[PDB]
RNA sequence: CCGUGAGGGAAAGGUGAAAAGAACCCCGGGAGGGGAGUGAAAUAGAGCCUGAAACCGUGGGCUUACAAGCAGUCACGGCCC
RNA sequence: CGAAUGCCGGCAUGAGUAACGAUAAAGAGGGUGAGAAUCCCUCUCGCCGUAAGCCCAAGGGUUCCUACGCAAUGGUCGUCA
RNA sequence: ACCCGGUGGAUGGGCCGGGGGUGUAAGCGCCGCGAGGCGUUGAGCCGACCGGUCCCAAUCGUCCGAGGUCU
């Protein structure tokens, strides 16, 4: 078994895995759009979507959930003020991913990609 | 007519290039040329530089309308091995032997009919 | 090297009859929506293949 | 005999003349008979049933709409009953009086490759003194020169779980007419959800 | 090359008569091929005379998925030449 | 010459199998490039910090610096060394 | 492998509701010299469980597949 579980280990322990996605989102807020294996993706919708919602409810305290995990004052800032916006009139799915159809090369890991839609 | 164009003394492991040079063994070249871009095995490239050239002889040397030929042949062929060392656990020492083909892929011309 | 070892030279015919499934498959192939480009499915092709959220295209 | 089919609900305890516990609800959905086989066009006698509704169209061809009945065929007719022969019409629920006796068969959880000592609870290892990479294993398994082999039957590591597997004699506590639901007594197989059927029990009748 | 040292101690010869050692074009980042050209000969093309056997292939003929095997042999039978 | 756990060389089998050498850890953007998980740059993350940092001695002997380069060497890749 | 989906669709992710687990967040106000305490407040946060919802993704397509020997 190993059932009901829902959550992708990556290879990666505690620390890691967690720190991981909070250098995936940073990247994602910055730029937009980011090209990972095609499971790093399929994760990182969820932590940054929460961290998107969390902006639209975007008070003060919301402010502070959300820089636990960027830590960084400006793009926390950049997030509240230019992306929470757009999306103030969707509800879910405020980022998309899209397979690529070309394998990194001498290691063939099948790619992505994420972008924040709209 | 046909064409031919082997790449010998290709750096890599037979067994392990027969493999796609199975998956390309008498299509069209605009079939394999498609497989083999799309394939996630280090020889795909190797066959189709070849392929690629084959395709180019046939134009050029034979004259063949590109857009009517197809694999008649392939094959891939054993060539000397690299004899290097792999040290080993208390003294051992063992002879690791990187291999090294020789990839043949003649061209042939589709019916017209 | 060490404890279990093989009793006897396998027969050639033996070997590559467990090499009948090493057998390699094509890849799966469809044609692009726009230009005439051969590419697998559910795959952001490699020369403008999508509409909406960006296609990483050729362009 | 007293066919019929049903997911599985849930479990909870409930209460009856105090001493509280302890039932899974079940639903026994209509189950419109889609077929009878017959003892002479079969050779023996039984009830294709058929369950969850649905279905608006990913029923191919075969389908068998032909008994009117076939409601937009239910998406597991699967199974008949055997020896059972209703109101020739759609399995009520009710064909269950509390206090009555009943079988439910059902696919078991399903456990992947395990090993032995949960397949079978060997004993194991010693997870101390001696030791040496067999806290788990199956220790010995057979003789010196004579058997030499290993017998037929030895138990050994493998998939285990989801099954097909049936508990008996298991009390019908109640059953609620109204949801096709159905309560009995914790025993009953298998994960919320997945198919179970519900016999009346073997034990004599 | 091995050994601190005394000392131990290998493997490795051959294009052609003559380099005439392959201009130039094509594929290729190269390597490598394909044409062209030299030559009596190019599977004499320089990891070069002859190039055997193990071993790895590609193609064709016969054959094989209810069959018990020191693998042959002796009979009949098909199928291919 | 068919046998000497014979000698020398070559090629098989196990096998695409066990491994790929500390469980300190990675992610992304932008370059260059025929070709980048592996090279340069930037941001983020992690590790050592009585060293996993500095200065000497021994030993090593061009490994230093720089330009141009990847056949081989690098346990993968390599435009890097 | 098996099973269920693939937009004429609730399959997974987000989101919302509910369970559930923590034990009453931050900010502000008041009391205390201060560590603190009180209120706002059972708050805040909240994986997996039960549901709802097309906001993101199952787009578009491709290849196989019988036409039944003889009394
Ligand atoms: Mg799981
Ligand atoms: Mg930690
Ligand atoms: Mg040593
Ligand atoms: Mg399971
Ligand atoms: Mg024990
Ligand atoms: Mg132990
Ligand atoms: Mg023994
Ligand atoms: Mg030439
Ligand atoms: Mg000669
Ligand atoms: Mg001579
Ligand atoms: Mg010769
Ligand atoms: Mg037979
Ligand atoms: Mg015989
Ligand atoms: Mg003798
Ligand atoms: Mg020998
Ligand atoms: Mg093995
Ligand atoms: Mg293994
Ligand atoms: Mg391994
Ligand atoms: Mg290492
Ligand atoms: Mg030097
Ligand atoms: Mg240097
Ligand atoms: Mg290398
Ligand atoms: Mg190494
Ligand atoms: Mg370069
Ligand atoms: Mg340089
Ligand atoms: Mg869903
Ligand atoms: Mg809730
Ligand atoms: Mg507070
Ligand atoms: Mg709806």
């Amino acid at each position: 078994m190993r059932h009901l579980k829902s959550g992708r280990k990556l290879n990666r322990h505690s620390s890691h895995r967690l720190a991981l996605y909070r250098n995936q989102a940073k990247s994602l807020l910055t730029h937009g759009r980011i090209t990972t294996t095609v499971p790093k993706a399929k994760e990182l919708r969820g932590f940054v979507d929460h961290l998107i919602h969390l902006a639209k409810r975007g008070d003060l305290h919301a402010r502070r959930l959300v820089l636990r995990d960027l830590q960084d004052v400006k793009l926390v800032r950049k997030l509240f003020d230019e992306i929470a916006p757009r999306y103030r009139d969707r509800q879910g799915g405020y980022t998309r991913v899209l397979k690529l159809a070309e394998r990194r090369r001498g290691d063939g890991a099948p790619l992505a990609l994420v972008e924040l839609v709209e | 007519m046909e064409a031919k164009a082997i790449a010998r003394y290709v750096r890599i492991s037979p067994r392990k290039v027969r493999l796609v040079v199975d998956l390309i063994r008498g299509k069209s070249l605009e079939e394999a040329r498609n497989i083999l871009r799309y394939t996630n095995k280090r020889g795909a490239y190797f066959v189709a530089k070849v392929l690629e050239s084959a395709a180019a002889n046939a134009v050029n040397n034979h004259d063949m309308l590109e857009d009517r030929l197809y694999v008649k042949a392939a094959y891939v062929d054993e060539g000397p091995a690299l004899k290097r060392v792999l040290p080993r656990a208390r003294g051992r020492a063992d002879i690791i032997k990187k291999r090294t083909s020789h990839i043949t892929v003649i061209l042939g011309e589709k019916h017209g009919k | 090297a060490k404890h279990p070892v093989p009793k006897k030279k396998t027969s050639k015919a033996r070997r590559d009859a467990r090499r009948s499934h090493h057998a390699l498959t094509p890849p799966t192939l469809v044609p692009c929506p726009e230009c005439k480009a051969m590419k697998p499915p559910h795959t952001v092709c490699p020369e403008c293949g999508y509409y909406a959220g960006r296609k990483v295209l050729e362009v | 005999m007293k066919g019929i089919l049903g997911v599985k609900v849930g479990m909870t305890r409930i209460f009856r003349d105090d001493r509280a516990v302890p039932v899974t609800v079940i639903l026994a959905g209509p189950c419109p008979v889609v077929q009878r086989r017959t003892p002479e066009k079969d050779g023996y006698t039984a009830v294709q049933l058929g369950f969850l509704p649905q279905n608006p169209k990913r029923v191919n061809r075969p389908l068998k709409g032909h008994f009117a009945k076939a409601g937009v065929e239910p998406v597991r007719i699967l199974r008949e009953i055997r020896d059972f022969n209703p109101e020739g019409d759609t399995v009520t629920v009710e064909i269950f009086k509390p206090g009555e006796r009943v079988d439910v068969t059902g696919t078991s959880k399903g456990r992947g490759f395990a090993g032995v000592m949960k397949r079978w609870n060997f004993a194991g290892g010693p997870d101390s003194h001696g030791a040496h990479k067999i806290h788990r294993h199956p220790g010995s398994i057979g003789n010196r020169k004579t058997p030499g082999r290993v017998y037929k039957g030895k138990k050994m590591a493998g998939h285990y779980g989801a099954e097909r597997v049936t508990v008996m004699n298991l009390e019908v506590v109640d059953v609620i007419p109204e949801e096709n639901l159905l309560l009995v007594k914790g025993a009953v197989p298998g994960p919320n959800g997945g198919l179970v059927i519900v016999r009346e029990t073997k034990k004599a009748a």
